[PDB]
C-alpha cells in the first residue's frame, strides 16, 4: 500500500550518514515522509523501519512520542495556535473562539473540505508578542480575534 | 559491606543495589519496575527508602533502593513514616486510573499489584475523577492483551526486547497515554513471548490458553515436574483442576532456567487434556474392544506372553528411566530396543561421549550466559533448544557488561549499561542450512549444507591447532571469515560451542568435539553444548539398547511374536510402511501410552499409561543432569473407572504376573533402587529428589495451597459423600493442603511460590538465598557424570563438500518451535500457530522445476507420494530442499536422507 | 558560509583540528531539552531523561563523551576568549560573572529581551525597560524564569 519514493530515500539515507547510529536518522525520515505526504500512513512505519534497519516498533513509538509527527490524516493547512502562560496571559482564548467560530470545528479535527486542521501547540518561543499562532511554517504574532477572518483566507 | 536498616545491622553484598539486597534479607519493599533478570530502571518510584548520611542523622532523604548501591556503612530506612506515605502515594496514582475489573481479570489472587496496594495499605479511594481506557490488540493465541490495566512499569518492553530480543513490542505515545503492545494487530513473535504473563505485575498480558479454562491460583494443584517438550528440562510447575491441567507455570530453578521458559514448554502441555487418551485398559478380540480393569489386564497380558517365545520392547525418548528401565526388565537386556532410528542413536551416542568423555565441562542453562564466545554448529537452537538461544542472546550481551563494569558502573544500572555498549557485543557465529533466530546478533551465519558446516567446523579447529586434521578445498573468502572465527574464539576467556543431534549430522558433532578440544588446548575455559531432540534422549542414550530397525527386523523375520512399545509411535522415527507390516506380522502388540497414536489399531492390548501430568519418574536433561517429575493429580479422583497407572508400574507389575503370576503394583523408590543397582552410570538419579520418606518437621509437602476451597462440593455432583484423600505412596508430596510448602523449609522441591502478602510470582524472592540466585538450600537436580581427567581425540573423519547430484535432493531439515516436538502439535493451541506445511526451494532448483512460489508439487518417499505447497528459500542452497520436520507425516528421521521424483503435481 | 571560509571542516586555520557541525531540528516535546533526555532524542530514541550517574561526560551521546550546553553559554565563550578573564570578571560587581539576556513579557508597555549584568534588580527590569505596566493594570504576581 506504501512505498516510499526515490527522492524520500536518498534524503533518508543523507540524514543517515550524519550520524553514528543510523536509529539517529527516525525523526528525521518521519519528518521527510511526513513534508512530502501531509502525514505518516501506516505502511510508512515499515517503509522507515526496513530502510533504517531498525524495528518498525521503534519508529513507531518514535512516531506517536513527538507532537509534530502526525499519524493521523490532516488537512492542507495545520493551523497550531500557542497554548501557553503567556499568551494566556496575552488573551489566547479569544483566538481559539475565533478560530472555532471560522471553521466550526473543536482542537484536534479538520474541516470537512480537508483545508484546515487545528491544534493547540506548546509555547512557540515567541512570548514577547504573544499570542502567537503557527500556520504550516509561518509564525504570526500580535494576534487579535477581528483579523483571524482575513489571516485563514490567504491560505486556500 | 555492612547496612543499618531501621537500627538493625546486616552483612549485604556490596555490588547489590539496596532493594535486592533488603529483599534477600527478609525485608518487604515494594517495587513495580525491578526485576531480578533485568537490572534497574528507577520508573515506578514505588521502592522509596529514606537514605541518611550517617548514623548521627535523623532528616534523610528520599532515594531510590533499587537505583541506590548496598555500600559499606549504608543507612536506610524502610518503615520511616515519610517512606510509608510515598510508596502509598505511589500506589494511590496507579490506583487513579486501575480499571474495576478483579473479579473478571486473569491475574486476581497471583498480582503483583495487588499485592503492592495491600502491602502499602492503601485501601481508601480519594480520587473522584475519570479513569483513562485504552483499545486492546489481537496478540495471537498464546497472549491476550487488556491494556487499562498497566501501570506503565516499562517491564513487559525491558525483558521482551532488552532482554529476550524480540522486535515487535514496544511503547507508544507520551505523558500518561503510554501504550504497551505492537504496532498493529498480530501474532507475538518471539519464541519466549509467553514470560509477559510473569513479567508483567499486573493483567495486561495474560495466558490466553489458561483463561479459556480459568481458575484461580488458590484453587489449583501443583507439582514440581519438568518440562517434556524438549531436553533442556526446565523446571515446571504444572497445576490443575477439575481433572484438568489448567496452567504450567515457570518453576525458578537457579541452575537451569531460573525465571524464563519458552513457548513451547509454556502453552505445548494442552495434549493432557485431550479426550482421545486412553484411560482404561482395552483387549482388542476380533473386532471388539473389552475394557478391563488393572487385575485381568495383567493376567491376560501375562498369559499371552508367557505363551510367546520371544518378547522385545520397545522404548522411547519420551518416557521416563524408570519406565524405560521397566520395559528393559520386562523383556530383558538383550530383547530391549531403544525406539529411535539407527542413525538417531549413532549420533546420540556421539553426543553422549562427547559429553562424558571430552573432557571438556558442559554448562548448566544458567552458566550459558557468562561465556564471551558462542559458536553454534548445526543447532537450530531457537527452534529445538530455545532456552539455549535466549541465555546465548545473554551471552552476547556479556561485552556491553564487561564494557561498563571497565568504567565503574554497577552490574544493576541496566541502562547505563546498555547506552555504554551499545553495538558491542561477544562474537556469535551460526552455523545452519538456512536462515536462524539467532542472525539478528550473530557475528556471522554460515548458510550451507550439513557437510559443509562440518567442513567449517573441522576447518576452525584445524586453523587454532595444527595437530587437527586439515580440509582440503576452502575458498579464499570462507577462508577469510574462518580466519575471522578463529581470531574470535582464540581471544575470548570462555568461548563455547554449542551443536547437537538436530542436524542429522554425525560430522556436525564430531567437528565440534574437534574445536571444543583444540580450544582446550590452547589452554582456553572452554564449554561444549549438546542439544539432543527429545525430554529423556540423554536418558536413553545411557541406558542404550538397539535401534528400531533391529527391533523392525526382529518382527519381520519372525524371531520375535510378541512387542511391547512404551510411549512411542515408531512413525518418527521409521517409514510408517515397515512399521505398519511389522506389526501386522506380530501375533501379539501392547502399547502403553498416554496418547492415541496410529499404532493402536495394530494393538491387541492397550495400556492406558499416564502422562508426566499423572506420574512420576526421572528425566535426564541435555547436559546430563537427572531431574524428578512428581505427580500433579490422580486421574481416578473425578472418574472412577480410570485406570491410568505409571509406565514402570504398569511394566513391573506385568513383569511380575509374568513371574510369580501375581500382579505387584510397586512404588517409585524401589524402580529407582532398581535402577541405580542394575545401571551405575545412572546411579545419580538417586539424588535428584529425596525419597517418599522424606518430611520437613514430620509433614509432607503440599500440592495445593492454604486457601485451597470447593473441597466438599467439586466432587458433590457425582456423590455427596466426600471420596477419600488420594494417597501418594511414590513422593514426598501430598494430595491436598495438609502438608509444608514454607519458604524456609528445608527441600528443594518447590511445587509453587506462595508467601503471605507475596502472591504473584514474586514469592519466588522468599525461596531464594538471594534474590536472582539459586534457591536457599540448593537447587534440585544432579549432574550424573563429572568433567572427564582426559579428553578424546580428534576425529579424522573430514567429509567431502556438498555435491548435488541430479535426481536427487537432500533434505535439509527445519525445525518449529510449534510443530516439531510430537506431544505439543497434538495439542490443540499449537493449531493456530503451526505455519502451513511449506516444501522449501531454492530459487535456482524451483526454476529448474518450472515451480514458482506457491504451487503444489508431489515428492515419494519411502515409496509414499505427497504433495506440499513451494515455499521460495534464498538461504538454501542448491539441489537441497527444505522439509519441516515432525510435522503431519514428515518424520524428523527423513533429516540427512535423499528425495526422489520432485515435480509439479 | 564558515565551510566556504575554511572556518569548519577539515583543519581549520592550519591547526589540525578536525571539526563538524551539524543542525538537528527536533520533533516537538518539552522534555526534549533536558539534557539526557536530548541525548536520546538525538540517537533516535523516546526522549525519556537518563538516570545519573553516569553524566553525559563520561558517557553521553552514543557511548561517547558529551557536552550538552544552552545556546546563550556558548555565545558568552567567544567574548570570554577575545577579551579576557580580568574583562569578564570587571563588567558585573556580583558573585554571578558576566551578562545575561532579561526581560519581562506579559502585559507590559514594552515586553522583550535586554542584555543586563547579574545583579540588575527587577523592579528597574520592569520599570525602565519593560515600562512597567499596561494601562490600567495592577502588578499582582511574576515569574523570574519562565513557567
Ligand atoms: S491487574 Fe491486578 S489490580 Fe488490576 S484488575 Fe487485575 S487483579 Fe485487579
Ligand atoms: S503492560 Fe505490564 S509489564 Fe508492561 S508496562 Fe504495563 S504493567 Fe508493566
Ligand atoms: S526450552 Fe525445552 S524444556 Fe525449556 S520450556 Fe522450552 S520446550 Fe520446555
Ligand atoms: S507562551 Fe505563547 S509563544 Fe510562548
Ligand atoms: S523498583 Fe525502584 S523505582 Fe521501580
Ligand atoms: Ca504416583
Amino acid at each position: 500500500a506504501f512505498e516510499l519514493s526515490a527522492a524520500e530515500r536518498e534524503a533518508i539515507e543523507h540524514e543517515m550518514h550524519h550520524y553514528e547510529d543510523p536509529r539517529a536518522a527516525s525523526i528525521e525520515a518521519l519528518k521527510i515522509v511526513q513534508k512530502q505526504r501531509g502525514w505518516v500512513p501506516d505502511g510508512a512505519i515499515h517503509a522507515i523501519a526496513d530502510v533504517l534497519g531498525i524495528p518498525a516498533s521503534d519508529v513507531e513509538g518514535v512516531a506517536t512520542f513527538y507532537s509534530q509527527i502526525f499519524r493521523q490524516p490532516v488537512g492542507r493547512h495545520v493551523i497550531r495556535y500557542c497554548d501557553s502562560v503567556v499568551c494566556h496571559i496575552n488573551g489566547y482564548q479569544g483566538i481559539q473562539a475565533a478560530l472555532e467560530k471560522k471553521l466550526n470545528i473543536k482542537p484536534g479535527q479538520t474541516t470537512f473540505d480537508g483545508r484546515f486542521t487545528l491544534l493547540p501547540t506548546c509555547c512557540l518561543g515567541n512570548c514577547d508578542k504573544g499570542p502567537n499562532m503557527m500556520i504550516d511554517e509561518d509564525t504570526h504574532a500580535h494576534l487579535t480575534p477581528e483579523a483571524i477572518p482575513e489571516l485563514l483566507e490567504r491560505y486556500k | 559491606a555492612t547496612i543499618h536498616v531501621d537500627g538493625k545491622e546486616y552483612e549485604v553484598n556490596g555490588a547489590d543495589n539496596l532493594l535486592e539486597a533488603c529483599l534477600s534479607l527478609g525485608l518487604d519493599i515494594p517495587y513495580f519496575c525491578w526485576h531480578p533478570a533485568l537490572g534497574s530502571v528507577g520508573a515506578c518510584r514505588q521502592c522509596a527508602v529514606k537514605q541518611y548520611q550517617n548514623a548521627e542523622d535523623t532528616r534523610g532523604r528520599l532515594v531510590m533502593s533499587c537505583m541506590t548501591p548496598a555500600s559499606d556503612g549504608t543507612f536506610i530506612s524502610i518503615d520511616d513514616e515519610e517512606a510509608k506515605q510515598f510508596r502509598e502515594s505511589v500506589v494511590e496514582w496507579l490506583m487513579t486510573n486501575h480499571p474495576h475489573d478483579c473479579p473478571v481479570c486473569e491475574e486476581g489472587g497471583n498480582c503483583h499489584l495487588q499485592d503492592m496496594t495491600v502491602m502499602t495499605g492503601h485501601s481508601f479511594r480519594r480520587y473522584r475523577f475519570t479513569k483513562r481506557t485504552h483499545r486492546n490488540q489481537d496478540l495471537g493465541p498464546f497472549i491476550s492483551h487488556e491494556m487499562n490495566r498497566c501501570i506503565a512499569c516499562y517491564r513487559c518492553v525491558r525483558y521482551y526486547k532488552d532482554y529476550a530480543g524480540g522486535t515487535d513490542l514496544g511503547v507508544y505515545g507520551a505523558h500518561d497515554n503510554v501504550y504497551f503492545g505492537r504496532p498493529e494487530d498480530g501474532t507475538l513473535e518471539s519464541e519466549f513471548s509467553g514470560n509477559l504473563v510473569e513479567i508483567c505485575p499486573t493483567g495486561v498480558f495474560t495466558d490466553k490458553t489458561h483463561s479459556e479454562r480459568y481458575n484461580r491460583k488458590w484453587d489449583m494443584q501443583f507439582a514440581p515436574s519438568i518440562c517434556q517438550q524438549c531436553s533442556i528440562g526446565c523446571n515446571i510447575s504444572p497445576g490443575e483442576r477439575y481433572g484438568e491441567l489448567r496452567r504450567i507455570e515457570n518453576r525458578y530453578n537457579g541452575t537451569v532456567n531460573h525465571y524464563f521458559l519458552c513457548d513451547r514448554g509454556r502453552f505445548g502441555y494442552g495434549y493432557v487434556n485431550l479426550k482421545d487418551r486412553p484411560r482404561q485398559p482395552v483387549q482388542r478380540r476380533g473386532d471388539d474392544f473389552i475394557t478391563l480393569n488393572a487385575e485381568q489386564a495383567m493376567q491376560g497380558a501375562a498369559d499371552i506372553l508367557r505363551q510367546s517365545k520371544k518378547v522385545i520392547g520397545i522404548g522411547s525418548p519420551r518416557a521416563s528411566v524408570e519406565s524405560n528401565f521397566a520395559l528393559r526388565e520386562l523383556v530383558g537386556e538383550e530383547n530391549f530396543y531403544t525406539g529411535i532410528a539407527h542413525g538417531e542413536q549413532e549420533r546420540l551416542q556421539l553426543a553422549l561421549k562427547v559429553l562424558r568423555e571430552g573432557g571438556i565441562y558442559t554448562p548448566a542453562l544458567r552458566e550459558i550466559e557468562s561465556y564471551d564466545a558462542v559458536l553454534v554448529l548445526g543447532e537450530d537452537v531457537t527452534q529445538t533448544g530455545a532456552r539455549v538461544a535466549l541465555a546465548v542472546r545473554q551471552a552476547v550481551k556479556g561485552k556491553a557488561r564487561e564494557m561498563a563494569a571497565a568504567q565503574k558502573v554497577a552490574d544493576w544500572q541496566i541502562a547505563a549499561i546498555l547506552n555504554i555498549g551499545q553495538r558491542a557485543k561477544h562474537p556469535l557465529f551460526v552455523t545452519n542450512v538456512d536462515d536462524t533466530r539467532l542472525d539478528d546478533i550473530a557475528a556471522w551465519t554460515y548458510r550451507a549444507p550439513v557437510e559443509d558446516q562440518a567442513r567449517l567446523g573441522f576447518a576452525i579447529a584445524h586453523a587454532l591447532d595444527n595437530s587437527a586434521p586439515a580440509v582440503d578445498g576452502i575458498e579464499p573468502e570462507l577462508q577469510s571469515k574462518i580466519d575471522v572465527i578463529v581470531q574470535a574464539l582464540a581471544g575470548a576467556k570462555k568461548p563455547l560451542i554449542i551443536s547437537g543431534t538436530n542436524a542429522g549430522s554425525l560430522e556436525v558433532i564430531q567437528a565440534a568435539a574437534n574445536v571444543a578440544k583444540a580450544l582446550k588446548g590452547r589452554g582456553a575455559d572452554v564449554g561444549i553444548t549438546m542439544i539432543a531432540r527429545s525430554v529423556n534422549s540423554m536418558g536413553l542414550g545411557i541406558m542404550g539398547g538397539g535401534s528400531l530397525e533391529e527391533a523392525l527386523t526382529e518382527l519381520e523375520t519372525g524371531r520375535a511374536d510378541a512387542v511391547v512399545v512404551l510411549e512411542n509411535d515408531l512413525h518418527r522415527h521409521a517409514s510408517a510402511t515397515r512399521v505398519n507390516a511389522a506389526l501386522a506380522k506380530a501375533p501379539l502388540v501392547m502399547v502403553v501410552d498416554h496418547q492415541r497414536t496410529a499404532i493402536m489399531e495394530n494393538a491387541h492390548l492397550v495400556l492406558s499409561a499416564a502422562s508426566f501430568a499423572e506420574s512420576d519418574g526421572t528425566v535426564i536433561n541435555n547436559e546430563g543432569r537427572a531431574q524428578r517429575f512428581f505427580q500433579v493429580y490422580d486421574p481416578a479422583y473425578y472418574d472412577s473407572k480410570t485406570v491410568m497407572l505409571e509406565s514402570w508400574r504398569w511394566l513391573h507389575s506385568l513383569h511380575s504376573t509374568l513371574l510369580s503370576r501375581e500382579v505387584d503394583w510397586t512404588q517409585l523408590d524401589h524402580v529407582i533402587d532398581a535402577v541405580v543397582a542394575k545401571i551405575p552410570e545412572l546411579a545419580g538419579i538417586k539424588d535428584a529428589a529425596p525419597d517418599a520418606t522424606f518430611r520437613i518437621r514430620g509433614q509432607k509437602l503440599a500440592r495445593e495451597p492454604h486457601r485451597y476451597s470447593g473441597r466438599t462440593a467439586m466432587r458433590a455432583n457425582i456423590s455427596v459423600h466426600e471420596p477419600r484423600q488420594p494417597q501418594d505412596i511414590d513422593t514426598m508430596f501430598t494430595f491436598s493442603m495438609e502438608g509444608n510448602n514454607q519458604p524456609t523449609a528445608h527441600r528443594s522441591q518447590v511445587p509453587f511460590a506462595w508467601a503471605p502478602g507475596w502472591n504473584s510470582p514474586q514469592a519466588w524472592n522468599k525461596f531464594q538465598d538471594e534474590v536472582g540466585g539459586k534457591l536457599r538450600f540448593g537447587d534440585p537436580g544432579v549432574r550424573l557424570f563429572e568433567t572427564s581427567e582426559n579428553g578424546l581425540d580428534y576425529f579424522t573423519s573430514v567429509p567431502a563438500r556438498f555435491q548435488p547430484q541430479d535426481g536427487k535432493w537432500r533434505i535439509a531439515p527445519y525445525y518449529h518451535l510449534f510443530g516439531s516436538d510430537e506431544l505439543s502439535q497434538r495439542a490443540p493451541v499449537f493449531q493456530s500457530r503451526m505455519p502451513q506445511p511449506y516444501i522449501k526451494l531454492n530459487p535456482a532448483d524451483a526454476a529448474k522445476l518450472g515451480v514458482n512460489a506457491g504451487t503444489r508439487v508431489s515428492f515419494s518417499y519411502d515409496g509414499n507420494t505427497v504433495t506440499l505447497p513451494v515455499e521460495i528459500a534464498e538461504g538454501l542452497t542448491a539441489g537441497q530442499v527444505g522439509l519441516p520436520m515432525g510435522m503431519s507425516g514428515i518424520a524428523p528421521v527423513l533429516a540427512g536422507a535423499h528425495l526422489e521424483d520432485l515435480k509439479e503435481a | 558560509e564558515a565551510t566556504e571560509a575554511g572556518l569548519l571542516g577539515k583543519n581549520i586555520m592550519g591547526t589540525g583540528f578536525d571539526f563538524e557541525l551539524f543542525v538537528h531540528t527536533g520533533a516537538g516535546r518539552y522534555i526534549c531539552g533536558e539534557e539526557t533526555a536530548l541525548i536520546n532524542s538525538l540517537e533516535g530514541r523516546r526522549a525519556n531523561p537518563r538516570s545519573k550517574p553516569p553524566f553525559p561526560a563520561t558517557s553521553g551521546a552514543w557511548g561517547k563523551p558529551t557536552c550538552v550546553n544552552n545556546v546563550e553559554t556558548l555565545c558568552n565563550v567567544p567574548a570570554i576568549l577575545a577579551n579576557g578573564v580580568e574583562w569578564y570578571q570587571n563588567i558585573s560587581k556580583s558573585k554571578d560573572a558576566g551578562t545575561k539576556l532579561m526581560g519581562f513579557s506579559g502585559r507590559v508597555k514594552n515586553p522583550g529581551l535586554w542584555e543586563l549584568p547579574f545583579g540588575t534588580t527587577a523592579r528597574e527590569i520592569l520599570e525602565d525597560y519593560a515600562g512597567g505596566m499596561r494601562d490600567g493594570l495592577k502588578f499582582k504576581a511574576w515569574q523570574p524564569g519562565g513557567a
